[PDB]
DNA sequence: GCCGCGTCAGA
DNA sequence: TCTGACGCGGC
């Protein structure tokens, strides 16, 4: 079971790798003062280097001289689930995820479909960094919701005013619930002291628009029934009027 | 609008409190002694909080209808009904400001960040143990500048006035208020514009954020240092008096008591005009106060009662598993209930369960109260619940036509999917337990050794009818979980339709010739033949193909005749072949499966009811039974012992004279009695599944008819490893680590043991039996985090009409496929078309697999697609009906509106509780 | 489950859902239109049902069924 | 710009 | 016990 906590909860785990976006050479010749660096830049047609700080107390996973490409693995270990998401892109991400968990699960003569895992996951990404200012502010955390419909406001209002470049992030399943926009659920989870008094500066407002807040109060859920009545209902109003 | 339909929260401004409040508290009273009533102005002053009666004042002079509205002038009281007594707070006055304790030590503090201090800095200052430039004067001092007490003497010394370095809340209440923002915040904003953040203006970026805030909100920040702080309406904090001629107060009364002395104290000591010593201790004793009241405990060694219990603060009332948010928000028990033992009543139909006429006639009374009424044979509501506690016949029957199609529900208590509630039609009983149909006693994961199920009863015309077609057992057959059924026969049910389906080579009657059912029966009822006899029926039935056609199906069949008792509960549509075979679990499955896909929903419901019905019966004409000769220990026992033992006498010479090492000897020793055991267990196998005879013309071996393997061999209850451990031999025994005990158990429990051995098992026995107790929290534990992370998702839009998904292909483990493509990507909608590699297409995008077109898969030699994942639609905070595919538990595409994220979550920790390792 | 089933109604109107809606319209209109003269409840079954077997037969095209709430 | 030592928050 | 997010002090 904790196997699968550490899937879920997004855990980097001990001294899994190293990657490197900036292809190049595969070298060492810096100092070895447990802070071996390399020549990841081209060094030929530009002439720099592009290389980071390490120890040396275990093997390597490179030669003396290699085209080393833009995310390879540089030493041996498990594999960081932070890294793949900015490195390998999406669907690599995704496919190593379901490799893992259907196997933690078939192994056991359980049977769980995908689909119900895939639908948790797509939760752990509702965060990107941002990196062109349109109107928000800089590389802080952000929605998909909020920049999805902000790059929208500007898309065509004004002309499309430079709107947004930004990054999926990879959160776990508690930070990624905390970190909600209501902050009722939010306060009702865990953490009350904290939440509250933070929504309390903000004079944050809270559109009802959730599960665990029309029971709060005693309303028609928006799911289930809840929806079928806010359809057959609205179908009066166009025979009414 | 009518309806409120958004939610905020802010600061409370000293002006928004005395708005609140219906008065002011003065001193620290609550009740008379002598008599029980209220006292003048203290923390139950019925002039402020309202009265005690309805519609009558304290001193009882205005006790009339002629005077509602009226303001008694004996007592200030007012007139109007008691319920207000709850909605109705007041204030305190505070001589000197305070400071709010959460907005202080909330990590991070915001009065901290704001003044851009470190914390201890500051409560130095507030703890009355440094002052702070307050007035910057021409003197060169710093504004925020801790000053010592000598070296602020010198400053007084040098400079004289010019400059005020006040200590206390009043200090911080001034910085705060004399702190402008547009001064500061470009001020901030540019020495970020000099951006350099890697350690320093890592910190500077979230003041931005702050004062920003700040400034859009419109709130004073001065605001987080309160000055008159209120008081909670008396009956939230109750002194009502119970048994033993005593009272109960509320924790929070005695924190009230004490901040009120502590605040009229200080008032008198600013009167008397003390020295500042005591000045200072009183003015700290009431922060302490204070603190205490908010939330004791956040900063120093929390305040005790006599029972030396630390006290529930305020904020501690709504937090913790205890509180008030998970505890009667989503928690409240309800009425229309009850709860009692359930018991098995294997005559019900798959809808129905037994209710006890007691606990009936408690969740109907208002029900049979209103039909008796309008029936005529009571006039008032005192004569119904005179007639009912006496309980007349008529009672009886009109309580049993008031339930005719009244549905109720059934919950087992630990709840972990779904399925763990369903909606049943009563029926009356007598007796004092609940009956339910064996069939479900899967999904609610119960046996009848003790549990105990509640039941709920709705009451709505739309509830008793969403329970009707969204929760009645015949709604779940498939598990939401996967689509395998819910419903198949269990334990032994199986016991008996396996053993009238096998065969038997010498029999009575063999070989006979039979037209149809009906002739079986006639025959069987007779006693000549054996039940396993090979007779030979002709059949004539239609049966439903893939493709929706019906071809007629004919001719002459070799069968057994326990097969073809079976032949009438088959519903016509199905083939014979499914039938006749020998009818392991694994294919009774099959059956309903297979009934479900082709024939309907309601086909397979009655199908399992003729399945139990027939079960039950043969499984009793066969008086299966157990034995202890039952169990045969193999012959060969005695001498692959002595092989083995011989074999480890030799390691320990090997060892004797150092020829070989420690660790080597021990593993080898482990694996010397790990095959021997194998081998032995392995043996009773051959030994209890065979049975020659000597059958006319020669003894041949047959496969045996012995009741324990009859009980495994079906998989109706057990499994390979107990009979290892009651015909073979123990083995190893793990001792708590894992590392194995280098003396294995020789003996089996059909020999017992000696003590030594015994002791050797209760090691693992133990850890075992306590794993589980340690777990049972963490699974909930798992899931209700998940429950949280997709509370709110929902299918909520046909299509989003993107086209982007992901590759799904076979997931080989280098040894085998272990989940085929045509397994893997069932009844999941394709994302974009699939060439052959000949050049033409196959399927085209937006297509909905299904196990007919999963057949062209497999058949054309593909071995990867393009599948819509949740991961990638393209709907906002939803999810459409396409990039989710089938509902793999009512077959079909998903309907708009199933809550899909808990449906998720509550299938991912539920099998979670037997995944250990 | 007396005689009528979901699986019956679910032929004519869809989605499972909207069957519990406009069988609560129907139910809720049959209440109120005094059926309960009380010499029949005791004979038959509760409109709870009564609207079930009558969206099963078909006789009420729940298309219908909404232009009665306009007859309110 | 970091190797160890704290508090808080849930078990 | 822990496991970490988050620190905020020695150098
Ligand atoms: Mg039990
Ligand atoms: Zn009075
Ligand atoms: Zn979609």
């Amino acid at each position: 079971l904790p196997r699968v906590a550490e899937l879920f909860e997004a855990r980097r785990p001990k001294d899994a790798a190293i990657l490197s976006p900036c292809d190049g050479m595969v070298r060492l010749g810096n100092r070895d003062t447990k802070e071996k660096q390399r020549i990841e830049i081209i060094d030929k047609n530009g002439h720099i280097v592009e290389e980071i700080l390490l120890p040396k107390s275990r093997h390597l996973v490179v030669f003396d001289g290699e085209q080393v490409s833009r995310g390879d693995v540089l030493a041996d270990g498990p594999t960081d689930p932070h890294d793949l998401l900015k490195y390998k892109g999406l669907e690599e991400f995704a496919d190593y995820i379901l490799i893992e968990a259907q196997s933690v699960y078939r192994m056991q003569g359980v049977v769980i479909n995908d689909k119900h895992i895939e639908t948790i996951v797509r939760q752990m990404l509702r965060k990107a960094v941002i990196l062109d200012e349109g109107d928000s502010k800089f590389v802080k955390d952000e929605s998909i919701e909020l920049v999805r419909i902000l790059e929208e406001n500007d898309k065509l209002r004004k002309q499309g005013k430079k709107e947004v470049e930004y990054e999926l992030v990879l959160m776990g399943i508690t930070r990624s619930s905390l970190s909600t926009e209501s902050f009722l659920s939010a306060a009702s989870f865990q953490e009350t002291t904290r939440v509250l008094t933070e929504a309390s500066i903000n004079s944050q407002i809270d559109n009802l628009r959730g599960l665990k807040e029309n029971v709060l109060i005693g309303r028609l859920i928006p799911a289930g029934t809840g929806l079928a009545v806010r359809k057959e209902s609205a179908k009066i109003e166009k025979m009414r009027e | 609008s009518k309806k409120f339909d958004i939610i905020k929260i802010s600061l409370a401004s000293p002006e928004v409190i005395r708005s609140w409040s219906h008065g002011e508290v003065k001193k620290p009273e609550t009740i008379n002694y002598r008599t029980f009533k209220p006292e003048r102005d203290g923390l139950f002053c019925a002039k402020i909080f309202g009265p005690i009666k309805d519609y009558e004042c304290l001193c009882g002079k205005y006790k009339r209808l002629k005077h509602r509205g009226v303001v008694c002038e004996r007592c200030g009281v007012e007139v109007e009904q008691a319920k207000v007594r709850r909605e109705r707070m007041g204030h305190i006055d505070l001589v000197c400001p305070v400071v709010h304790i959460w907005y202080l030590k909330s990590l991070p503090s915001r009065i901290g960040l704001f003044l851009d201090m470190p914390l201890k800095n500051v409560e130095k200052v507030l703890y009355f143990e440094s002052y702070i430039v307050t007035d910057p004067g021409m003197t060169p001092l710093e504004k925020k500048q801790l000053l010592t007490d000598e070296e602020y003497a010198e400053a007084l010394e040098n400079y004289g006035y010019e400059f005020e370095a006040s200590m206390g809340a009043e200090a911080i209440r001034d910085l705060l208020a004399d702190t402008d923002i547009e001064s500061e915040i470009e001020l901030l904003q540019a020495e970020c514009e000099e951006s350099k953040s890697t350690a320093k203006k890592e910190k500077a970026i979230k003041r931005l954020r702050l004062l920003e805030t700040f400034q859009a909100s419109g709130n004073k920040p001065e605001w987080m240092v309160m000055t008159v702080l209120p008081v909670l309406p008396p009956d939230l904090r109750p002194l009502v008096p119970i048994e033993g001629g005593r009272f109960a107060t509320s924790d929070l009364n005695d924190l009230y008591r004490r901040v009120i002395n502590r605040n009229n104290r200080l008032k008198k000591l600013l009167d008397l005009n003390a020295p500042d010593i005591i000045v200072r201790n009183e003015k700290r004793m009431l922060q302490e106060a204070v603190d205490a009241l908010l939330d004791n405990g956040r900063r120093g060694r929390a305040v005790t009662g006599s029972n030396k219990r630390p006290l529930k603060s305020l904020a501690d009332m709504i937090k913790g598993k205890q509180g008030r948010f998970r505890q009667n928000l989503l928690g409240k028990r309800v009425d229309y209930s009850g709860r009692s033992v359930i018991t098995v009543g294997p005559s019900l139909r798959l809808h129905e369960c037994g209710l006890p006429k007691k606990m009936a006639l408690e969740l109907f009374k208002p029900f049979v109260y209103s039909k008796l009424r309008l029936g005529g044979h009571a006039t008032t509501i005192k004569q119904a619940k005179r007639m009912v506690e006496l309980e007349e016949a008529v009672v009886w029957d009109i309580l049993e036509t008031v339930i005719n199609e009244h549905p109720v529900l059934l919950n087992r208590a630990p709840t972990l999917h779904r399925l763990g509630i369903q909606a049943f039609e009563p029926r009356l009983i007598e007796g004092k337990a609940i009956q339910l149909h064996p069939l479900v006693c899967a999904a609610f994961n119960a046996d009848f050794d003790g549990d105990q199920m509640a039941v709920h009863v709705p009451l709505t015309v739309e509830s008793q009818l969403e329970a009707r077609v969204l929760m009645m057992s015949t709604n779940n057959i498939l598990s939401p979980a996967s689509g395998q059924p819910i419903i198949t026969p269990t334990q032994d049910i199986v016991l008996g339709l396996y053993y009238i389906t096998r065969e038997k080579e010498g029999a009575r009657g063999e070989g006979k010739l039979f037209s149809s059912y009906e002739d079986v029966s006639r025959a069987y009822n007779s006693g000549t033949i054996d039940i396993h006899a090979k007779i030979k029926l002709r059949i004539d039935r239609q049966v439903f193909d893939t493709k929706g056609n019906t071809y007629n199906e004919k001719g002459v069949v070799n069968t057994t005749v326990g097969r073809a008792l079976l032949l009438n509960i088959l519903p016509e549509g199905l083939s014979f072949s499914l039938l006749n075979k020998v009818l392991v679990k694994k294919e009774i499955s099959k059956i309903i499966n297979q009934a479900f896909r082709v024939l309907g929903g309601k086909a397979t419901v009655v199908l399992a009811d003729k399945l139990m019905y027939a079960g039950f019966k043969y499984s009793t004409l066969s008086g299966v039974s157990v034995g202890v000769d039952d169990m045969t220990i193999p012959d060969n026992k005695e001498a692959k012992i002595e092989e083995a033992e011989k074999e480890i006498k030799q390691i320990t010479e090997q060892y004797q004279s150092s020829l070989i090492t420690e660790n080597e000897r021990y593993n080898n020793i482990i694996n010397i009695w790990s095959k021997t055991s194998d081998e032995v267990g392995a043996s009773m196998m051959d030994a209890i599944s065979k049975d020659t005879v000597s059958i006319n013309g020669e003894k041949k071996e047959i496969e045996s008819f012995n009741s324990v393997y009859m009980m495994a061999k079906s998989g109706a209850r057990g499994s390979y490893n107990q009979m290892r451990q009651l015909a073979g031999m123990r083995g190893l025994m793990a001792k708590p680590d894992g590392t194995m005990i280098e003396t294995a158990i020789t003996a089996n429990f059909r020999e017992g043991l000696s003590v030594l051995q015994y002791f050797t098992s209760t090691h693992g026995a133990r850890k075992g039996l306590a794993d589980t107790a340690l777990k049972t929290a963490n699974a909930g534990y798992l899931t209700r985090r998940l429950v949280d992370v997709a509370q709110d998702l929902v299918v909520i839009e046909e299509d989003c009409g993107t086209d982007d998904g992901l590759m799904f292909s076979a997931i080989v483990e280098d040894g085998e496929v272990k989940v085929p493509l045509v397994e893997r990507a069932l009844g999941r909608t394709l994302a974009a078309d699939v060439v052959t590699e000949k050049g033409v297409v196959l399927l085209e995008a937006g297509t909905l697999l299904d196990e007919n077109l999963v057949e062209l898969l497999d058949d054309n030699g593909i071995d990867m697609i393009k599948v819509r994942s949740p991961i990638t639609c393209k709907t906002r905070r939803g999810l459409c009906a396409k990039c989710y595919g089938r509902d793999l538990a009512r077959e079909r595409q998903v309907n708009v509106g199933e809550s899909v994220g808990v449906i998720a979550a509550q299938s991912i920790g539920e099998p979670g509780t037997q995944l250990t390792m | 489950m007396a005689r009528v089933t979901v699986e019956d109604c679910l032929d004519k109107v869809e989605t499972r859902f909207d069957l519990v809606v406009l069988a609560s319209m129907r139910a809720n209109k049959i209440l109120k239109n005094g059926y309960s003269e009380s010499m029949e409840n005791e004979k038959k079954e509760k409109a709870t049902v009564v609207a079930l077997r009558e969206i099963a037969e078909s006789e009420i095209t729940s298309e219908q069924i909404l232009r009665n709430e306009i007859e309110g």
